[PDB]
């Protein structure tokens, strides 16, 4: 995958994917993308839905697929790991959940992104991730547990 | 005077009223294009046509 | 060799050659020349000779020296292939002359830079080259053929 | 050691050392530290010893100490040489010495920061160099030799 | 050695040393302690040098002798690792400054506490401790570094 992370002052504090035809970066982090070409792109603030801008000419669009609807509870990839959880996330173990790894896409088996991390730093023994997703029929949403901070 | 300046903040209140509504009708859209759009959606509450 | 190309929304797009004291830049394409030390000078406007200021540093001057005339018809290497004519450049054939090359020196056997390609993309049965040319007593002409759509 | 050198119009022109309690970079040679994190440094004007404040951040400062007064007159392993003198300065062989090298700390066989150096180009065959020093208790004195040249 | 551990809610919190002629306890974490023999020990709040009421009978007197002045910068033996530094404390590297463990003292290589913990959560790359010292003739001192979470 192609996944340009955020840079602010020489440290890493976020990550921002690219779909199909569109380019994805969370509000909560602040920075410059690495991409030059990225940085031309008129990025524009929205609600929790989290809209921005793919101004990217022909040459490098469709990277990945973003994943359809009919969606199993079974195995999906991850970064740092493994989830399997489709209504929520999944208690993933310690080591992942710290600081600026937001904006990090979700996978499935075929290499289709289905979610994208915003929160959920530690909540105890098991950890749930603030993700957004499409519900039933492509529908953008946006499903936050409780005691989510940004993480 | 005072009833042109009525009309004229509650003209530009209740069209911001209705670019939010018309900011809201699309971005739940546009982030997947492979979803399909509602006919009710498009013409009559929004504007946007069908493309691509 | 010493060709620092211009890139505009992080795409290569033209190329700037440097001569002895002075650099040279095609003004038909626009960005900015990635090198830190040549985004110092001024650039000054003149006709389609395409003229930037040679206001270089001392420890970089001298890189590569032009050609006088008496100039023969010889055999010229070229970045993608060869030339081999005198009064013009040599048509080369198809597939060869895309788009983005404008600005790249032809030199000689002995690194004699005789040429600068500026337009020239689709001349029929085979792309001639419009070059700016040292004429018969060392004064820079500008050759074109008719029909040549800029690069 | 980790001392990030200066840079002016791609050449080097000084060395700006690191010291634990208060960065130095000499006033004397001009440039802009490449170090992002250095960048941030705000650069405040000091007295005739060519001093930048130290606002580095406390966990990566503190990593070279420096060493206090009443040296020895013995050993001390310069950058390209060896000086044995304790009031004055010992000769070092010719030819090192130059211009826009200067900064480098002096140390001591035990790794601690003795002195910085902020002159001596070329001062007969003996060759002496202007430094700064701690005198007897840990004033901060420079000493420039007759005839001194800054470098 | 002797200490005990402070009892809140299930987990641990806190520890609570004891030195010879007087037990104690770390003001900024509560909860209950872990020896029948030691509720009878009166609670109090005092200043920010962290001072208890050490009335323990002669029953289980003399567990930890106090250490004097002078203390050398060599090796110390703390729990987790070692300090060898006099007037700052060691940069103790990372994984050790977690949470909850404050109160735990620093042995010498005779077997005497010379320091009690207090806070420094986490600095960055390295780590400072906000711990006690004995300056010249054995005056309580408690020092502290620059922005020190309590820990």
């Amino acid at each position: 995958d192609k996944t340009f992370p955020i840079m602010l002052n020489g440290q890493v504090n976020g990550y921002a994917c690219v779909v199909g035809g569109r380019v994805f970066k969370p509000l909560h982090v602040e920075g410059r993308i690495d991409n030059e070409q990225l940085a031309a792109i008129k990025l524009k603030k929205a609600s929790i839905y989290d809209l921005e801008y793919g101004d990217v000419p022909q040459c490098m669009k469709s990277d990945t697929l973003q994943y359809t609807s009919d969606k199993p509870p079974g195995f999906y990839n991850w970064h740092h790991g493994a989830v399997q959880y489709e209504n929520n996330r999944f208690t993933v173990p310690r080591g992942v959940g710290g600081k600026g790894d937001s904006g990090r896409p979700i996978l499935d088996n075929k290499g289709r992104v289905v979610a994208i991390v915003l929160g959920g730093v530690n909540e105890g023994s098991r950890t749930a991730l603030s993700v957004v997703t499409w519900n039933q029929k492509g529908v953008t949403v946006k499903d936050t547990p409780e005691g989510s901070e940004p993480w | 005077c005072t009833c042109v300046a009525i009309i004229m903040v509650s003209c530009v209140t209740s069209v911001w009223l209705l670019c939010r509504t018309r900011n809201l009708c699309i971005t739940p859209y546009k982030l997947a294009p492979n979803a399909q759009v509602p006919i009710l959606l498009a013409l009559l509450c929004c504007i946007k046509p069908t493309r691509a």
